[PDB]
């Protein structure tokens, strides 16, 4: 667990396209997912949900 | 540093992050005859000290602990008290005036209306004449067979009533001759055949009926009452705990002392004893006609002579040999124990005298289901013995119950009152034959509680995917749940967008939809590329083809094709949207934009609207006739057809006008019309005899 | 100045004293190069003119 919490050299999640943003609130959340893929699209646990 | 997740909590309470407390997202990967008798054994241990009768009619041991010893300690017991009952169904009554009776009413122009295919709505069923699992329409296609071939065929109303009086009739049959297609004709008899209809499955097509005029009863009271959360669903439960809550914790004097009792019921399904539903049912509809209280007072009749079955049995292994038989249940009875081991050996001693023909006699208990909303009515007949006009004393309790989830809270002067009114309110439940759970439930002050997985903390706090229907219908479906749980279960932006992220992914991967301009390789990638070449505005696309997506947030609920229609070319639009293909399927209004996953969701019936690949003597011979008429009358399809001429009449009469107007059209070719005609004569006289 | 944000609806103002720090990103071309000309000038928030 303590390995599977750390971050890596690597992206290993590309998620899927979205249309485009026109809602004030469609910016924020477009902003809050990034804000999280990037937190998250490096650790180990993504990687073994890919594997 | 070794990371420890569930320290979370020592900063954000423990409702504001119970997600992390569900471990699956989804439907767990992972899932006997042994638990079948440890449920037989359990119910008639909890019921000790109850009358050893013998049916004479079944044949078999029954046990009768209604009316019995009060029970001497904590542990569960099922002896429940008839005075009780009835003392508190009535109490129930004079708080809500008139309750009884006007949904008698309302269940009056149900038990008359309805037909007898609401036996067929529904899931797998125990099949009477073959001794197996079998679905809901066929296996009430085989017993309407075999009640014809034995002469019961008042059914033939299409009235539910009329079926059960059907049943009944049977039930004093002397024989009920099976005919299997071999062609082999097996004799039961009278006593063979009442074993094989009162009995379980690890309930018969013969029960489907009262136990659905009993439960609609039970869901017209439950609806009145404020009390019951049962017949609804989501908002419904969510105002309700925040209206009790409210009433409650908003004490006009500091003096009042709130205190929640979120808990459960232990063994709720095994305490619950039939004869406790029949005499709170013949109190229900008093006053009523007498017709009317023979027809929802039989299944609590029928459920407390059950016979269950107990299932599949146990395999016996060499370890020499490595062989495995299965030693079918019914021979259980009759059998040298030295095979067994040791629990599989207590059980079957212990269980052995209530044996019948490899038939259990569970009749002090009632099955999961079966009145699963009545027993709400009488959880919350006791929430009601608690008005401050029963109790005569200072502490006064009200809570929901939702059939073994309830959120009792017992407002008093002082923690002395609030002990006596748990210690009260413990007392009659056990009076009346509900045992609380005391190893899961949990007594705390007013302001945060739980209610069948809603925590509530000063205010509340596996669908997504492809449903598998076909390729237009998902993408509806998907972008539904999206919004549906964007809506109710307070799924925010970010997630929403993420999850449609998925689904997307999850789309193109089991499609094989994935854009034209990717160079990810399958079957279908050369078509799509070909597709991604010709266009000339490719936004149009729909995702199905190699395409875009254009769902944010602001269309989730637009449905696909009429979202990518502007942008949609012409010599696309027609061949997507050609009403000649070969593919689009639909042959009711049922299934027309309605998926099992029952779903409503939006759909443009384009080239995407595919459908996927998959005793009587023709399984398909009912198929048959009514493809045949929906043939010669399409809006057969849509409505439910009126009339009082026989299919063969109608459908003759129209063959006959049809040619008629052709031939006078030219479209016929005379030829055809006298052959047309003379074939109409020709069954015209086989409808003669 | 007054900076809009039309795609989220949003009404900010930025003082003149914070003109000798502020990325020189959101103004137009027109007033960048003015920002940028007369930042040399700029001494506790106003502007030499001698």
């Amino acid at each position: 667990f303590n390995k599977a919490c750390e971050l890596t050299d690597s992206s290993w999640i590309e998620l899927d396209e979205i249309g485009e943003d026109v809602a004030p609130i469609e910016h924020i959340a477009s902003m809050r997912r990034n804000y999280f893929t990037a937190e998250v699209s490096h650790c180990r646990a993504t990687e073994y949900i890919m594997k | 540093m070794d990371v420890n997740p569930t320290l979370l909590f020592l900063k954000v309470p423990v409702q504001n992050a119970i997600s992390t407390t569900f471990p699956y997202t989804g439907d767990p990967p992972y899932s006997g005859t042994g638990y079948t008798m440890d449920t037989v054994n359990r119910t008639h241990q909890y019921s000790e000290k109850g009358k050893w009768t013998k049916n004479t009619e079944t044949g078999a041991p029954q046990l009768n602990p209604i009316d019995g010893p009060l029970p001497e300690d904590n542990e569960p017991s099922g002896y429940a008290q008839t005075d009780c009952v009835l003392e508190a169904m009535a109490f129930l009554e004079e708080s809500h005036p008139g309750i009884f009776e006007n949904s008698c009413l309302e269940t009056m122009e149900i038990v008359q209306q309805t037909r007898v295919d609401k036996l067929t709505q529904g899931r797998q069923t125990y099949d009477w004449t073959l001794n197996r699992n079998q679905p809901a329409a066929t296996a009430l296609a085989n017993t309407i067979e075999i009640f014809r071939s034995n002469g019961l065929t008042a059914n033939e109303s299409g009235r539910l009533i009329d079926f059960l009086k059907d049943v009944m009739e049977s039930m004093d049959k002397e024989e009920m001759e099976i005919t299997t297609h071999g062609k082999k004709k097996q004799r039961l008899n009278k006593k063979s055949y009442l074993i094989r209809a009162l009995t379980l499955n690890t309930p018969g097509m013969q029960i489907r009926g009262f136990v659905y005029f009993v439960e609609t009863l039970a869901r017209s009271i439950c609806e009145k009452l404020e009390q019951s959360g049962l017949p609804v669903g989501g908002n419904e439960k969510k105002a309700k705990l925040a209206n009790v809550v409210r009433k409650m914790m908003t004490n006009s004097q500091d003096t009042e002392l709130s205190f929640t009792i979120t808990g459960d019921n232990t063994k709720w399904n095994e305490n619950q004893n039939p004869r406790m539903f029949l005499a709170m049912i013949t109190y229900i509809t008093r006053n009523q006609p007498e017709w009317f209280r023979n027809v929802l007072s039989i299944a609590p009749i029928m459920f407390s002579n059950k016979m269950a079955r107990l299932g599949r049995g146990y395999m016996f292994e060499s370890k020499s040999m490595k062989l495995r038989t299965q030693i079918p249940a019914e021979m259980l009875a009759n059998i040298d124990l030295k095979y067994f081991n040791e629990l599989t050996k207590k059980k079957i001693e212990k269980i052995r005298p209530l044996l019948i023909d490899g038939t259990a006699s569970l009749s002090p208990g009632m099955m999961m289901g079966m009145f699963n909303m009545l027993s709400t009515v009488l959880g919350v007949s006791i929430l009601n013995l608690g008005q401050k006009r029963y109790t005569k004393t200072t502490y006064w309790w009200d809570g929901l119950q939702s059939s073994d989830d309830f959120a009792l809270i017992v407002n008093a002067p002082n923690h002395e009152g609030i002990q006596a009114g748990v210690d009260r309110f413990y007392r009659t439940c056990k009076l009346v034959g509900i045992n609380m759970s005391k190893k899961k439930s949990y007594i705390n002050r007013t302001g945060t509680f739980e209610f069948t997985s809603f925590f509530y903390r000063y205010g509340f706090v596996p669908s997504f995917g492809v449903s598998g229907i076909n390729e237009s219908a998902d993408m509806s479906i998907g972008v539904t749940v999206i919004k549906n749980n964007m809506i109710n279960n307070d799924l925010g932006p970010a997630t929403a967008q993420m999850a449609l992220q998925l689904f997307i992914k999850d789309y193109r991967y089991t499609y094989r939809c994935h854009r034209g301009d990717t160079q990810i390789q399958t079957r279908r990638s050369f078509e799509l590329e070909k597709l991604w070449e010709q266009t000339r505005s490719k936004a149009g696309l729909l995702v199905s083809d190699g395409g875009p997506n254009l769902y944010n947030i602001r269309n989730l609920h637009i449905p696909e094709v009429c979202l990518k229609w502007e942008l949609m070319d012409e010599d696309y639009q027609g061949r997507l949207c050609n009403p000649l293909n070969p593919f689009v399927s639909h042959k009711e209004i049922e299934s027309v934009n309605n998926a099992v996953v029952s779903m409503e969701y939006d759909a443009v019936a384009t080239t995407h609207s595919w459908i996927p690949k998959r005793i009587l003597e023709d399984e398909q011979m009912y198929q048959k006739c009514c493809n045949l008429f929906e043939k010669f009358f399409p809006s057969s399809s849509y409505r439910r057809p009126v009339g009082i001429s026989s299919m063969v009449e109608a459908m003759v009469s129209r063959a006959r006008i049809d040619a008629r107007i052709d031939f006078e059209s030219g479209r016929i070719k005379k030829e055809e019309f006298a052959e047309i005609m003379k074939i109409c004569s020709t069954i015209e006289e086989l409808r003669r005899p």
